């Protein structure tokens, strides 16, 4: 990361400070690499974390200085799209597998993501185009 | 390898004989194994064995328990379990055997309207039932004109009966309806009442095999029924072990001696007399064998025994008892006689119609002719002994044989069978912490059945290797023979047995004696327990069983002096006692050799025919409706050799799956030359699978595995796609942190 | 017998 | 399946029959007859030679020759018409289908077993076959695995000690006494009498006559004196043509010379004296446990009274405090047989048998080395 990088990224992390300290905590430095355009597992974020335990991870709070030599350790097509295959041949993928699978395989997330990530994707047959799909969560 | 962290595992405890586990950390090969449990625990991996994998959850609760992909005692026990309290279904299929649990409490199934909907099904495509079976014979009979036999095997009070009662019943219903299932079923209470006796463990343990044919003429409509009984335990009746009790109608006549016209029987209390007396136990709990009787003596009237012909039989197992409180004094080494205006005796003579100094000479004598003389000579007071108590066994035994044949008299039908289909209910495997003459003969012809059973499913599954073209050289037969030969071989345990009962001051020492003698390095199934040379231990299919020695030649024993015979048979009182005897080697044969006979007469009649195999098993002792203990359950499906024929299915290629089937799982992973190429590209060893016309063979452990990396490719693919998503998400709600 | 005696 | 022939060749009577049956079913005597005289009738089926009940048949034209005498076989072309008969007239069951068990008495030139092997495997074809000695046979009839036998038929009598199933070779005593012996002196002392037996035919007679009326005084000496005193004895029987003759004192005084060889002039003393100085060869442990079983076996045994004899004067040998028990069952004359039938249905017997690839291999010197 140059300078304007560090700069524009330390903004961001103070975006996500939510008591004014310039810092966040542990659960929130996966959702600011994210929003920096990491995509780490919930695996790798605790691993940069140095697999922090529930009581810090839930209320021990941490500064950008901290923070940023675990962005730079997660940082240093067509597997999404097979990977989209998978819950097919004919370019379609239920809503009902879709929202079971990922609310209930793997890093199970809330109803209310993956009915938010669904929306307006899928159609009267509850089918999604998954190659839209996914150029639209690339985005 | 296949031990992984999140690999899942059966641990063996003793509050259920398997318990789930958790691998926690990854197996290297080396001594500990962390595991979790339903909390921290850990598991030697110790000299060898590794614990058993647990099947992955597609496979778990199929109909079928050879479609698991791991077969193990755990892995069955679970699948059974699992059926029962959480389905309620009692049956299930293991390879061609219908597992059937007794649920102590009546279920809807049974009606009219699932006959009809089983009717025309082949078995694979319904959910197992017993219709399935009664079906699946029946329309073989119809296709292919060759008898049919249904085989129903376990403990006694797993409902053998009401497998058969509903087996009839469906023969009726999808035949249409001679009434023959009215009076069949009348047959029970008397046929428990002469067959059935207390045991160690039980009550109303049925001691001998029971057949029933059902007859069909040319339209395959009912004509009637026919029963055959075999393998009756004779021995019982003059003796019997601690704890037990002689066959229930002695004890059903001697609670009625209260009844005015058992007056004249003299019948005391039940424990007045040497048959009944030794077990040391009149009474069961919750019976009342007064009430009993009722019942029999009901059902012999709706049977058609004739009120003369009661009160005959009642006379001859009043003798029965009489005979047996026969006292002999020796009056010297050699010869010995009967007292002296001998009560017992007395009464004997009367009940039966035969002058008391004729017998009284013939107890104490036997006869021998050569073709031109003869000579009486006395015996000994042993001899004299053996004898009361074999013609004890003998009129038993006529007297079963004539109950049985008055019965068929009733059910039998003027228009003869065109053919006919078998239901025989029969004891399965025995063991108790004692075992004994009676064991021994029960678990001979266990071992023969389970012989039958194995060349039937060689046969099958060469037909099924033949239609998907795989050569038979990939699999074998396990062979039981070498314990049968050790068994009925010349020179073998009956054949030693019966040798010493001839032989002169034959003991049961000097044949314990000659077994080990015989056999105790010759032969690898034979072994002595170290501390005792009283005793040998048999390796059985199911389980090793130890047996003593030490009642065999008082049980073996069978010799009748046809004097007596015809002692009996001159009697003018009645008609019923000549009767009995009417129809001279088989006096001689001993009890093992015509045990032996009767197994044949009996593998005969299953050679014969074309066999369906039921197996019942009871899951608890207190008849708790619909509860499972693993203890009660463990034990009897060895004792049913379910866990033998599984694990020889394990031997084999017991999952086998159709291509669509396959392809319709497995496309994750990626019609004929596909799956061909897929395994190549999944399996390095060509061993773990064959191809075939319609069908894939695997080995047990393949499919399992493909499970384990379709469910890791699945895993990984949800796993991009949730952190992907998820980490969009977070960058549309940065923007939402913004706002 | 062949000495001691006739048989 | 297939079940061993048991047979007793005897003398005086064959007894013959199937393994694992109470009696034998063919009984008759080991006598060959062959006509003497001139034959007149043409046209008669005239026959060479009768055998067994045949020959007791027709014996007022027959000389009847023995073949065996003293248990040796003296004429073996003899013998083996006796044999052919027994196996097709008399069982008429084929002998290669079937094993063979044969008896003999002990202490007999080696040469008669062999030989009698030799037939069997050689003329008969006989698959297997075996040797065993009478005595060890009459303890698995009577039930016993320890007594002393005392066996005496026709021809040969002989003890054998047995104790938990070993024989005491050395103890074994053999006496020619019995049997036809009794025979010969009785038709010389009926000579005191005023009847002449002769003929071979006229033996069969007195040997009717011994089986009839013979008996053994308990004491001889009164008994002598009273049928010296009284006719209170004599009884009376019918020859074959109607003459009556009667007998007195002689009845008893016949079987009487199996307790005093002294009377025909044999050298040593009676079964009594044989059967105790078998016993006083047997090692000091065992001795009560013999005395504690004997056992009566073989037709001459018959004698009403010899058992209560025995009993008597074996009691005054022995020393007092022990208990003499004589056993004879009524049914001993057959005991030999019966004993050899059960042994012969054991199991454990299935490997004992010669085989002919034995014999095939070793010859007939087998016999010796594997039976007793
Ligand atoms: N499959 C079943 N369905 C319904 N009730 C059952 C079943 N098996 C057993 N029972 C009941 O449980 C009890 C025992 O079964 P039952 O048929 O009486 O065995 P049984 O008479 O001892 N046959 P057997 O053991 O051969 O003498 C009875 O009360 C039955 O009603
Ligand atoms: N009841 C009898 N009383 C006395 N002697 C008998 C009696 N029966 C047979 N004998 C004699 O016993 C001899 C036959 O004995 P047996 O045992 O048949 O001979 P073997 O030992 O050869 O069979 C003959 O001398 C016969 O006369
Ligand atoms: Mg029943
Ligand atoms: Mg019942
Ligand atoms: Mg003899």
């Amino acid at each position: 990361f140059n300078k304007d990088q560090l700069e524009e990224f330390k903004e961001a992390f103070e975006l996500f400070d939510r008591v004014g300290d310039g810092k966040i905590l542990y659960s929130q430095c996966g959702d600011v690499m994210r929003a920096l355009g990491q995509n780490p597992t919930n695996a790798e974020v605790l691993k940069v974390l140095g697999n922090p335990k529930s009581d810090e991870l839930k209320s021990r709070r941490v500064d950008f200085e901290t923070f940023l030599p675990m962005l730079q350790a997660v940082a240093k097509y067509e597997d999404y799209l097979e990977g989209f295959r998978v819950f097919d041949g004919n370019g379609k993928v239920m809503g009902a597998e879709l929202r079971h699978v990922l609310t209930t395989l793997g890093e199970k997330m809330t109803e209310e993501e993956v009915e938010t990530v669904l929306a307006g994707h899928e159609d009267s047959n509850g089918c999604i185009n998954y190659e839209a799909f996914l150029k639209h969560i690339l985005s | 390898e296949l031990y992984t962290k999140y690999a899942r595992v059966w641990i063996p405890d003793p509050e259920e004989v398997w318990k789930s586990a958790e691998l926690l950390k990854d197996y290297k090969p080396d001594k500990v194994l962390q595991l979790r449990l339903e909390k921290d625990l850990e598991y030697c991996l110790d000299p060898k064995e590794l614990p058993p994998l647990r099947n992955p959850d597609i496979l778990v609760g199929e109909n079928d328990l050879t479609a698991l992909s791991y077969l193990h005692e755990p892995a069955v026990l679970h699948n059974l379990k699992v059926r029962f309290i959480d389905s309620k279904l009692i049956y299930t299929y293991c390879g061609i055997v219908l597992v059937a649990i007794n649920p102590y409490e009546q279920l809807p199934i049974y009606g009219e309207d699932i006959i009809n909907a089983y009717s025309g099904q082949n078995m694979g495509d319904m959910d197992p039932h017993i219709f399935a079976v009664a079906e699946e014979a029946y329309k073989q009979m119809a296709r292919d004109e060759r008898n049919q036999s249904i085989i129903v095997s376990g403990e006694s009070g797993a409902g053998k009966t009401v497998s058969a009662k509903y087996a009839m019943r469906y023969f009726a219903t999808v035949s249409g309806s001679a009434n023959v299932e009215e009076k069949v079923l009348a047959s029970n209470p008397i046929m428990e009442s002469i067959g059935n006796a207390k045991t160690t463990r039980n009550d109303n343990s049925s001691r001998f095999g029971k057949y029933i044919e059902i007859g069909f003429d040319k339209r395959y409509r009912i004509i009637g029924a026919n029963m055959r009984t075999y393998l009756l335990e004779k021995s019982r009746v003059v003796f019997q072990a601690e704890e037990e009790r002689n066959y229930h109608i002695f004890y059903q006549l001697c609670a009625s001696a209260a009844l005015p016209e058992f007056k004249t029987l003299r019948l005391g209390n039940a424990n007045y007399f040497h048959y009944t007396k030794q077990g040391g136990s009149p009474v069961i709990d919750g019976i009342d064998d007064a009430k009993e009787m009722v019942n029999t003596r009901q059902a012999c009237t709706l049977l058609g025994i004739s009120d003369s012909y009661q009160m005959g039989i009642f006379r001859i197992l009043a003798g029965i008892l009489h005979l047996g409180n026969v006292e002999f004094a020796s009056r010297d080494s050699d010869s010995c006689a009967i007292p002296p205006k001998h009560d017992p005796l007395t009464i004997f003579c009367d009940l039966m119609g035969v002058d008391y100094e004729e017998m009284a000479h013939w107890l104490c004598h036997r006869k021998l002719a050569t073709a031109t003389e003869t000579y009486i000579k006395p015996i000994s007071k042993l001899h004299a002994i053996n004898a009361r108590d074999a013609l004890a066994k003998h009129i038993y035994a006529n007297l079963f044989n004539w109950i049985v044949d008055h019965v068929n008299k009733a059910l039998h039908s003027t228009v003869k069978q065109h053919s006919f289909i078998g239901v025989l209910d029969i004891y399965g495997f025995e063991t108790f912490e004692i075992n004994s003459f009676e064991q021994f003969c029960i678990n001979y012809a266990n071992e023969k059945l389970q012989q039958q059973f194995n060349m039937h499913v060689f046969k099958l599954e060469q037909e099924e290797y033949m239609k998907e073209q795989i050569p038979w050289t990939l699999i074998d037969f396990y062979d039981n023979q070498p314990c049968i030969n050790l068994i009925e071989a010349k020179m073998g345990v009956l054949d030693l047995l019966d040798e010493e009962c001839k032989m002169p001051k034959g003991s049961d020492d000097t044949w314990a004696q000659k077994l080990y003698n015989t056999h105790l390095n010759k032969c690898a199934l034979f072994e002595k327990p170290r501390l005792s040379n009283k005793a040998f231990i048999i390796k059985h299919f199911a389980d090793k069983v130890e047996y003593q020695c030490e009642g065999f030649l008082e049980k073996n024993k069978d010799t009748v002096y046809e004097e007596q015979i015809k002692v009996l048979k001159s009697s003018k009182k009645f008609k019923l006692l000549p009767e009995l005897f009417q129809d001279s080697k088989e006096h001689k044969k001993t009890v093992g050799h015509q045990f032996r006979n009767s197994l044949h007469l009996l593998m005969e009649t299953l050679n014969a025919t074309t066999p369906h195999y039921v197996r019942c098993i009871k899951p608890n002792d207190f008849k708790f409706p619909f509860t499972f203990d693993e203890k009660r359950a463990v034990q009897q499906l060895r004792a049913c050799g379910v866990l033998e024929t599984i694990r020889i299915s394990a031997a084999g290629f017991p999952s086998r799956w159709t291509y669509q089937e396959f392809f319709s799982r497995y496309r994750v992973l990626m019609r004929k030359q596909t799956c061909k190429n897929v395994l190549e590209k999944l399996i390095l060893d060509k061993d773990k699978y064959q191809f075939g016309k319609t069908k894939i063979f695997f080995r047990a452990g393949q499919v399992a595995y493909l499970e384990k990396i379709r469910a890791d490719k699945l895993r990984a693919a949800c796993i991009r796609i949730q952190k992907t998503i998820r980490g969009w998400l977070m960058r549309k709600k940065y923007m939402r942190m913004r706002r | 017998w062949x000495a001691x005696c006739p048989a | 399946e297939t079940t061993a022939l048991v047979c007793d060749n005897g003398s005086g009577l064959v007894k013959a029959g199937f393994a694992g049956d109470d009696a034998p079913r063919a009984v008759f005597p080991s006598i060959v007859g062959r006509p003497r005289h001139q034959g007149v009738m043409v046209g008669m089926g005239q026959k060479d030679s009768y055998v067994g009940d045949e020959a007791q048949s027709k014996r007022g034209i027959l000389t009847l020759k023995y073949p065996i005498e003293h248990g040796i076989i003296t004429n073996w072309d003899d013998m083996e018409k006796i044999w052919h008969h027994t196996f097709y007239n008399e069982l008429r069951v084929a002998p290669e289908e079937h094993p063979t068990l044969l008896t003999e008495a002990p202490l007999n030139p080696k040469a008669n077993r062999e030989k009698m092997t030799q037939i069997m495997f050689e003329t008969f074809n006989v698959p297997a076959m075996y040797v065993a000695i009478q005595a060890v046979l009459s303890l698995y009839a009577s039930g016993r695995t320890t007594g002393i036998v005392l066996d005496s038929g026709d021809g040969v009598t002989h003890n054998v000690p047995i104790y938990e199933g070993y024989a005491l070779p050395h103890a074994i005593m053999r006496l020619d006494l019995a049997g036809r012996d009794l025979t010969d002196y009785l038709m010389k002392i009926l000579t005191e009498r005023g009847y002449s037996f002769v003929t071979t035919a006229e033996r069969e007679i007195v040997r009717d006559i011994k089986e009839k009326l013979c008996y053994v005084a308990l004491d001889f000496e009164n008994e002598m004196a009273t049928a010296a005193s009284s006719s209170s004895l004599e009884k009376s029987y019918e020859l074959p043509d109607g003459q009556v003759i009667t007998i007195g004192n002689e009845r008893f005084r016949c079987p009487e010379t199996l307790f005093q060889p002294s009377f025909i002039g044999m050298e040593s003393a009676g079964i009594h004296e044989t059967t105790y100085n078998s016993i006083m060869k047997c090692d000091i442990d065992i001795r009560k446990d013999l005395y504690a079983n004997n056992v009566m076996s073989g037709g001459t045994t018959m004698y009403p009274g010899i058992a209560d004899r025995m009993q008597k004067e074996i009691t005054a040998l022995a020393p007092s405090t022990m208990k003499i028990k004589i056993i004879a069952p009524p049914e001993r004359k057959y005991s030999v047989w019966i004993g050899g039938s059960i042994l012969a249905s054991l199991s454990t017997f299935q490997q004992m048998w010669i085989t002919k690839q034995e014999y095939d291999e070793a010859g007939p010197s087998i016999v010796h080395r594997k039976c007793f």
